């Protein structure tokens, strides 16, 4: 059986599933009547080659004693056999030689930080997350980071520490998970450091995050900053909103802007709020915006500020009566 | 007067990994076609 | 229902237990010199 | 040829890329130390590429030359300014988070954390919350001088606005200066001269602190300095009275409970404003226990 | 018409996007500093 | 000596107008009439 | 003997092959929540805290005082003030409870 | 590298000076031949051996370890510059055919950009302004300038009225 095994080997099989089939087959043999060093030296043997070796493993010029080396099922299964039937160090050399061989995988750097984690090297499964974070570049690094982050937040390093983290991160976080990560930052920053730092995290949050998500973020930020301060201080992010947003968002922001100054009592800031956004506004698009409008100057106004707004409002009309705005507007009404 | 390169010479260990025996990283199809300075050097 | 709260020791990472015991080792050593 | 026509970095890492690919590792480090060595040589020592020193780092770093590129990482931070070692120490932190000793891990991270905050203050002298941080990252370092010497800065920081909006914080960063010259370095007297510095530069005709005073107190009173601490409340009291100054000296000597000397405090706070019905109840429950029913 | 309004809708957008003008609001007649009093006022009548 | 590297905001920077006279014609074109109001500093012009 | 042997980790008995995160991500076996799932908490909370907040003004009519400033100005430094005399106070107590006793005893 | 590579493309498109258009070109061309026949490359790599071993200038040598070196005793092996027979390589007819083909490919290439982009401005969406052909590409060319800067004045236009 070993020698049969052996030249089995021998045998240039036409795959390298085929080699790779067999020499498990070779360890389940042994296995089976059950010799786990063996089966762990036939293992080794299978996956021996040079160190810094880049055969292609797909490459059908060589032959497949040459490229089974590089062949993940083998890798997956030494992996898991030195695991079960050894011990930590043996382990940690295998996925040393893994990662080196490059074959690695983020599910190979999730389970050998859950290895050491599992034995309780928490710093070692930090490295070990660090090594997989920079191997790869960002949009696969966001799933490690989100592990990496949770469990080090989770572990509770220093502030600084886990500060760095977060600016490295933010890096080159894309939007998309700009938001997120941005988000996590704010939260550590009020849980553990200090509100003004979370709120200068979350205006660069708003910066920083993806067309979608921006009114979504102005809105966490204006909701938060008026649960830890002054709606005086959430004066300027409604300016800085509705100067920097598209369209409808700085529709709807100067909406919510003046909504908040009636509350606050400034009639006349709330009053000039609306004529920004009737400006921005064309009425046959916004009929609501100018309903709003009109029950903001029968609640809080005379007839003179009132024929100031219905001036206000057909001049908009004259503005906005073009060939461009008529097609649009056409579209919509046969839309709706 | 290469202060910084000697000193980085200096302050770098020895590498733990033996190299001594490496072949290039992509062989050369042969023949090898050399000049004079080799015949001089070998 | 009130979960008991059973107190591990506020997760002691098994680096700092390896350093614990090399340097209790080795402490014992220079009391043996 | 080309690197003697074009010796730029730019041109010196392709040579050094194409050897990791084509080569030997010994000849990756020798077009690594010919970059090095004729750059310092043409243009200066402070003049070779931070660039440089992280590609050979980084390739010793895939060698498993973990020494080596410790080694190069440090080295090209010892021997280059910090205005161009700043990608250098970038990635020297990095390196650490992967493969350093934890030790190792927030030594780099301090001296990281230090020099990004060291710029904040350099671009902002008065954002007391980045003092703070900077603050909690030296006093989490543990060295004395270094915190002492932050803290004064903090103190010269001096706010030019007389906003008792910004002595908010001021102050509070005093008590800071405080809580940690006398939890962490221990010195009473370095202590005593930080709360007679904070008394001096309270402006107490337009607001005095009862952060301040009650730290101090609390303080004497941990010392044992009864007479002074007394004296200091005093003090406080005839410069200008303030109704939680009060309050927390009466709930003092209730903890103290001696009778005659907080008699005499309810009957000057009875003075100042004969309206406090808390403390109205508080002396005639204290009176209960004492059983002076008449 | 679909992709003309596509295109046509991009041009609009780029004037629009240069042809927003500031927002001036009027100065708060009651501002910070009286925030502070009244907020002051409030937390000293709800703990009385 | 060696070419000068321009970038595209060089090119940018040296494209030059076309221009419309506000008299000649030469070809007979027919321009239309904000091309040919576009080089007047009338419409900028402002009194006080 | 092979499924007790190997540590299942890495493996795929069924398949005779690595496991895929494809189908199986290594979130599924954590015991915690990820950082998505998390902060994407948050998002619902505040969009909660939002409408309920809209809809208690509006049940109500204008300004109050616990929600024109709701929380202190310089909590979070108050916060983390009182948390670094989390041993001072224990210390002035004892400080406190000693001095009781001398007078008393010296009293007595 | 792959998408490096292809936000560098994006990047590169605007045309920055002829130098950069060369490279581009001559990078896209490389690419556009692919990968060279090594074993013509090294067949024409022993001929030219034995050839010049046969004419003197390579020496065939055995070292120590017994093994075929080869000397070039001028620097005329890999390259004929320095070569005084130079002017005598004749090429393949093969090779010719290619690079003529090479040729013949690029200017259809720019014969059918032409007709697309005839067809393209042939097309006409929305008002005529002009008068003949030459007055519809000079009024595209000031629309393409000119734009940014009559908007306001366009739109009085349009509408019939504002300044
Ligand atoms: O000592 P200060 O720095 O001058 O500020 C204090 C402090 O309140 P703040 O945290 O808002 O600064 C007091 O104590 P706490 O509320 O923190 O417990 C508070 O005392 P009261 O609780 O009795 O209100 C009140 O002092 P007072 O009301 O007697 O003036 C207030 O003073 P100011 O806000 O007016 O400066």
């Amino acid at each position: 059986a070993r020698i049969i095994m052996e030249k089995a080997v021998k045998v240039p099989f036409k795959s390298v599933n085929e080699l790779a089939d067999m020499w498990i087959e070779w360890a389940e043999m042994e296995l089976r009547n059950k010799n786990f060093d063996e089966a762990v030296r036939i293992m080794a043997k299978a996956t021996q080659a040079p160190k810094r070796s880049t055969v292609d493993y797909f490459d059908e010029s060589l032959s497949p004693q040459q490229r089974v080396h590089k062949s993940w099922k083998l890798w997956s299964f030494y992996v898991d056999l030195v695991e079960s039937t050894s011990s930590l160090e043996e382990t940690r050399k295998i996925y040393e030689r893994i990662f080196e061989l490059r074959i690695a995988t983020p599910q190979t750097v999730v389970n050998y930080a859950n290895l050491l984690e599992e034995h309780h090297y928490y710093e070692e499964s930090f490295k070990i997350y660090e090594r997989g974070l920079d191997l790869f570049s960002y949009p696969v690094a966001f799933e490690l980071w989100n592990l990496y982050l949770t469990k080090a937040v989770d572990r509770k390093i220093s502030i600084e520490r886990l500060r760095d983290l977060f600016e490295q991160a933010i890096t080159d976080c894309p939007p998309k998970f700009a938001k997120v990560l941005y988000l996590m930052y704010g939260n550590l920053e009020e849980e553990r450091g200090l509100a003004r730092h979370a709120m200068r995290i979350y205006e660069r949050a708003t910066r920083a995050v993806a067309d979608e998500d921006r009114a979504d973020m102005f809105n966490f930020y204006i909701t938060k900053s008026a649960s830890n301060f002054g709606l005086a201080s959430t004066r300027p992010i409604y300016e800085r909103a509705i100067a920097t947003l598209p369209d409808n968002e700085a529709r709807d922001m100067c909406l919510k802007f003046a909504d908040m100054e009636k509350r606050l009592g400034e009639i006349d800031r709330a009053r000039a709020i609306y004529g920004h956004a009737s400006q921005f506004c064309d009425p046959r698009t916004n009929p609501e915006f100018w309903a709003k409008w009109e029950q903001f100057e029968v609640q809080h106004g005379n007839e003179d500020t009132f024929k100031e707004m219905l001036r206000v409002k057909r001049s908009v009309q004259a503005k906005y009566n073009t060939d461009v705005n008529f097609i649009a507007s056409q579209a919509l009404a046969r839309s709706q | 007067m290469a202060s910084i390169a000697a000193g980085l010479a200096a302050a770098l260990p020895k590498p733990k990994y033996s190299s001594e025996h490496e072949e290039p990283r992509a062989t050369q199809r042969g023949p090898r076609i050399v000049s004079a300075d080799q015949i001089d050097e070998t | 229902k009130q979960e008991p709260k059973t107190q591990e020791e506020l997760e002691e990472d098994a680096a700092d237990r390896d350093r614990r015991e090399r340097e209790l080792r080795e402490a014992r050593e220079l009391a043996e010199r | 040829a080309y690197t003697q026509v074009h010796p730029e970095p730019r041109t010196w890492l392709k040579w050094a890329k194409f050897e990791e690919e084509f080569g030997t590792a010994d000849m990756v480090r020798d077009v690594f130390q010919s970059a090095i060595q004729y750059i310092a040589e043409t243009l200066g020592d402070d003049a070779v590429d931070e660039r440089l020193f992280i590609a050979f780092a980084r390739f010793e770093t895939r060698q498993k030359e973990y020494e080596r590129a410790r080694a190069i990482y440090k080295f090209g931070l010892d021997n280059l300014p910090r205005s161009r070692s700043m990608q250098l120490h970038a990635q020297y932190t990095t390196f650490e988070k992967q493969f350093g000793d934890k030790e190792g891990v927030e030594d780099v991270v301090l001296t990281k954390r230090r020099r990004l905050y060291e710029e904040q203050v350099k671009e902002n002298p008065k954002n007391y919350d980045v003092w703070f941080d900077f603050a909690r990252l030296e006093e989490m370092g543990g060295d004395p001088d270094r915190v002492r010497e932050v803290y004064e800065r903090a103190i010269a920081q001096v706010p030019p606005t007389q906003e008792k909006r910004h002595w908010r914080r001021y102050i509070f960063l005093f008590l800071f200066y405080a809580i940690w010259e006398e939890k962490d370095a221990k010195n009473i007297e370095r202590a005593r001269a930080i709360y007679d510095t904070c008394l001096n530069l309270i402006p107490h005709k337009k607001f005095t602190f009862a952060k301040v005073w009650i730290a101090k107190a609390h303080f004497e009173i941990r010392q044992g300095n009864l007479t002074a601490a007394r004296k200091t409340l005093g003090r406080a009291i005839g410069m200008c009275p303030k109704d939680k100054l009060f309050r927390e000296y009466i709930a003092i000597e209730q903890k103290l409970y001696e009778f005659d000397r907080c008699r005499t405090l309810y009957e000057k706070h009875a003075l100042f404003n004969p309206a406090n019905c808390q403390t109205w109840i508080r002396w005639a429950e204290l009176e209960r226990g004492l059983d002076d029913l008449d | 018409a679909a992709l003309k309004a596509g295109q046509m809708q991009k041009l609009r957008e780029a004037e629009q996007s240069s042809k927003r003008k500031p927002l001036i609001l009027p100065a708060p007649q009651v501002s910070d500093s009286e925030l502070d009093e009244i907020v002051k006022m409030g937390m000293i009548g709800e703990r009385a | 000596s060696p070419p000068r590297k321009l970038t595209a905001e060089d090119q940018e920077a040296w494209r030059i107008p076309p221009p419309v006279s506000m008299w000649k014609n030469p070809k007979g074109f027919t321009i239309p009439l904000d091309k040919r109001l576009a080089a007047d500093g009338r419409q900028l012009q402002e009194v006080q | 003997p092979v499924l007790q042997h190997l540590s299942l980790r890495n493996y795929d008995p069924v398949t005779r092959g690595p496991k895929l995160g494809f189908e199986a991500p290594p979130t599924e076996n954590l015991n915690t929540l990820t950082l998505e799932e998390k902060a994407a908490a948050l998002e619902a909370e505040a969009r909660r805290k939002a409408q309920e907040e809209q809809e208690a003004a509006a049940q109500a009519r204008g300004l109050d005082i616990t929600t024109l400033q709701p929380k202190k100005p310089n909590w979070d430094l108050k916060r983390e003030f009182k948390q670094r005399m989390a041993v001072l106070d224990v210390r002035t107590e004892n400080a406190i409870a000693r001095m009781v006793r001398e007078r008393l005893a010296e009293k007595k | 590298k792959r998408m490096k590579k292809k936000e560098a493309h994006r990047d590169d498109t605007a045309f920055r000076d002829y130098a950069r258009e060369a490279e581009k070109t001559y990078k896209r061309q490389i690419r556009n031949m692919g990968a060279p026949d090594l074993e013509k490359y090294m067949r024409e790599k022993l001929s030219a051996i034995e050839k010049a071993a046969a004419a003197g200038t390579l020496d065939i040598i055995e070292t120590e370890d017994g093994e075929m070196i080869a000397v070039d005793k001028d620097g005329t092996f890999f390259s004929t510059a320095n070569a005084t027979d130079f002017a005598q390589h004749k090429p393949d007819k093969a090779a010719v055919d290619r690079l003529v083909a090479d040729l013949r490919k690029a200017e259809e290439a720019s014969l059918k950009r032409r007709r697309e982009k005839l067809a393209k401005s042939g097309e006409e969406h929305g008002d005529v302004t002009y008068i003949n052909e030459k007055n519809k590409q000079f009024n595209a060319k000031l629309a393409r300038f000119y734009n940014k800067y009559t908007a306001e004045i366009r739109d009085s236009f349009e509408r019939g009225t504002m300044v």
